[PDB]
């Protein structure tokens, strides 16, 4: 990826080993989490295309799930081509490189291509739409790896509180839904799956009560 | 934005003069960057000492087999041949630079210097750039060719780079 | 490895024990998978013949699969120095003499003959030239390790559809035979070998169905 | 080692600690695998001999082997001193004196003399003639640790071709004898020791084997 | 169709009848086959397409096949009005407006302006765009009068290997999926399905064997 | 295929079906026999491989036999690029280019640039080439067809001689050897096989006779 080198001059440096063992060892260790689309958008910051390429084809394994990323980025970038093609209007008196659906997924744009639309002015956010269309990808993913439904969350006679709300939580995180959607979900389903020991705690509380109230509540 | 590039002609190693060529990266890119990097000489292998193997005056001056230096090698940066890129650009006069073929999608690494209206080949080649600097010196060269082409010194691109 | 300094300009640097540590520890731990030759790209960016010699010769075990390799890159270096016959003679002060395909390998040269053709004016890539001979020999290697053929792949009753198409995907990635091919295979034989109820669940949506919807149906 | 500073003087360095950590771990953890050549060529790059005896001495354990080793540097220092005469008397300033055995060996001179016999004009391979040394007293340590001779090589009723051919190319590259020899081992022991099923498929297919076409041979 | 005279221009001329006659006794003695194409193609070098209308219409029986000829015909032509859209403003003087897709087949235009079409300075191929169109029609439709599938072919224990290669040259030509798929399925799946005796002794010839010596092993 | 057309100009006249029909019925009877190969070289004088490759797909089955000419066709024009290469340019106004090995079998051809380089002055004999290639593939076919080989004709006990001569010349003429060969071929086989009472016939009359007074011999 290219960094900003002393002084003012951005210049291209290669992704270091270290980056790539590093998402290598967290693809190995925790598979497809939620919390991996984080990991993923920090480990290669302003990275050029190429690196986001290698960082994609150096996982071992899950091979479905990069054929489905593979596929989302197409559809993306056939989008893309859809809604910004070329319709005839006076040409610009200064002309900038245009990155293609194929040009910015990195297939057939060379290296030197990629620098120049990121270091040009007006710089071209070809790494950024990229990587918007790499967490699309990762987003179907993870909620695809899902492996219950969030309707089928429920407490069992002795689990405790603590952990039915965190497993709860937890698969509505990898479950997909607009925000207001989850609001209504976290106020009409959490308390009803709950075990009707503490449900019976929950409901004395009361239907707007806050997360923390209930959990001091059901505590111990 | 357009690379320019430049050659240092040779005939039979005295020298004779610079051409220096812009190429049309906007409109021909990758036709373009494949004579830009094969006059730097960058990805290995290039112009640098390759000769003008087939020269008719009034017509043009062929050149850019490197490989076997008689019009029937050379080899391109994607490979040792490709696509013919587009046809925006005709043959409207001398100094226009066009890529030489055999046939259809046969694009590799030679190249000819029209140094007239060619109008007949316009569809048929690839035009990717025009003399800038130099046309004389290229017009000197046609009194060393002949009406079938074959050149009666050696006539070598000296040097060749990137100017701009 | 080169690498460019302050001003610019790009001089040798010693290879660094991280990267030879690395790529020894996911040769062992990962065998011989299709997640290598990306690895292996990233990690030597830039380096000398002398440094993939290094990269090469320092993997203990598998010696049958650094034979295939050497035996690649042999016949590559064989066919360079038939395309391109070097001349004799004395050389121009202000060139270096051109590189045959066994100095190519790197075999029979110097490290500061290889320093000066990759920042001579202009710069020679040797390293690049050997980087993809050894990317060619990994990708045959990687090639005789695949354990099965693509038409092979048969379902069993209670294998879910998750590891059949993630066996099936990892061996066509392990094919590489071509791309159209491949897509043509994802299009039949993916659909021709699922289990009989899931089957027909996929053939209710028809060859238009794309691969979410294919899960999904047989999901659940 | 002695890296050489970006279009400046080349600078003397003291080996680092990483350096000789990765040293002496992948001699614990290892060792003596016929890789370890390979890789301590890697590691000791431009070194001096001072550097190259530090490396020596951090190995803890396997006396034996570090005293053969000191043996052959010995004899290889007294073959040089008894091939090569030394000049004695006053010396012209400016021109360092003839280097003994002793002094290449470092045991008997020091960091100065090193770098001065390494900056000279034209330059003497002080530690390009010392590594030969050690690398020939580490191929003896090789040839020493190795279990089983190449000679007595058998492939297993059930043991597959695969497994067979990698511990024969394992002791290949432990096997003392000349290249030329070893050729000739390669191509007629390799089938003339196999098991009777992928022998007679050996020898259908015939003259021109290669390790490809008989690994896809003896398939199943 | 048009034909050229004396002078070299060409004019409308009357479908010859023993045409008609021969093209509606190769349709029904041959019905459908791969060898129907070449023959329609050759019969109706330049002809309208009113006489491709003719030909078309005149084929009594099979009309499920005909049917689907006129919905991949009607497909097509609305494929052509998309692509291209007419142009708006002024027109040039010696340039007069052209076809929809529609006009195209002929269904809705009179004979002088398709010959007006067809001769027009400069000329428009309607009947070279419409036969294309119908022969990739009939490619469907013999397509859909294969009697089996590439993949279920399995030579019998006494089917001559002269029977099983024509049928599968004979399934492979009517399959068409593409060509470069037909060179991989003629290299395997030609390989794979022979008769062990005979198998056996293909795969004695190794995967370099031509067809040639392929059939005289199996042959006497 | 082009002719003579009054007065003196060669033009164009496209295949007639009549002739196509022709060739469909010889190869719907004949099949493959020896008398094809002169049935086909009539037939097509001429013509242009547009024409030839016309009559070689209007073949119906028989397709292996139609690979095999494919093939070898193949195999021609990759020994034509061996032998006559071809070199790159462009073009001059007044003559045409030299045609390539693929310019010749009509695949990436146009019919314009075939009757330029059958018109031009001098002539380039294309025709003829792809005539002569098309005979090798038909000569290679039919000397496969043979049911048995020459050395296996025996005459039955009371098998009358007209038949044996017939069978034995038919399977000899379908037979592929020098004439020279068949010159001892047929003076150390005819009389050999024959029945022992018209051996002893023929051998009364002598080694050298010839066939005439051979079959008056045992006439009748």
């Amino acid at each position: 990826p290219i960094v900003q080198n002393i002084q003012g001059q951005m210049v291209h440096q290669a992704i270091s080993p270290r980056t790539l063992n590093a998402w290598v060892k967290v693809v190995e260790e925790k598979a497809f989490s939620p919390e991996v689309i984080p990991m993923f958008s920090a480990l290669s910051e302003g990275a050029t295309p190429q690196d986001l390429n290698t960082m994609l084809n150096t996982v071992g394994g899950h091979q479905a799930a990069m054929q489905m990323l593979k596929e989302t980025i197409n559809e993306e970038a056939a989008e893309w081509d859809r809604v910004h093609p070329v319709h005839a209007g006076p040409i610009a008196p200064g002309q900038m490189r245009e990155p293609r659906g194929s040009d910015i997924a990195g297939t057939t744009s060379t290296l030197q291509e990629q620098i120049g639309w990121m270091t040009n002015n007006p710089p071209i956010p070809v790494g950024e739409i990229y990587k918007r269309w790499i967490i699309l990808g990762l987003n179907k993913i993870v909620r695809m790896y899902s492996p219950t439904s969030i309707l089928d969350i429920r407490q069992g006679p002795k689990e405790p509180f603590r952990d039915y709300v965190d497993r709860f939580y937890k698969t509505l995180r990898a479950e997909q839904a607009s925000q207001e959607v989850k609001n209504w979900m976290t106020e009409t389903l959490l308390v009803q799956n709950a075990n009707p020991d503490c449900k019976t705690i929950l409901k004395a509380l009361g239907p707007a009560a806050t997360l923390e109230e209930m959990m001091t509540a059901c505590q111990g | 934005v357009n690379p320019t590039v430049f050659f240092d002609i040779a005939v039979d190693g005295e020298p004779l003069g610079r051409v220096s060529f812009e190429l049309f990266a906007d409109k021909v890119p990758k036709t373009a960057e494949n004579f830009r990097a094969l006059s730097t000489g960058e990805k290995g292998f290039g112009y640098k000492g390759s000769c003008f193997h087939r020269i008719i005056p009034g017509f043009m001056c062929q050149g850019g087999d490197f490989t076997r230096h008689n019009g029937t090698g050379g080899k391109s940066i994607y490979g040792e041949k490709f696509e013919d890129e587009n046809f925006i650009l005709k043959h409207t006069g001398p100094g226009i630079l066009s890529m030489a073929n055999a046939g259809p999608n046969t694009n590799g690494s030679q190249f000819f210097i029209c140094t007239a209206k060619t109008e007949w080949l316009d569809g048929k080649h690839v035009v990717f750039g025009k003399v800038k600097e130099g046309m004389n010196i290229v017009e000197a060269m046609e009194r060393f060719g002949s009406r079938n082409g074959k050149t009666s010194k050696k006539i070598t691109i000296a040097d060749c780079g990137q100017l701009e």
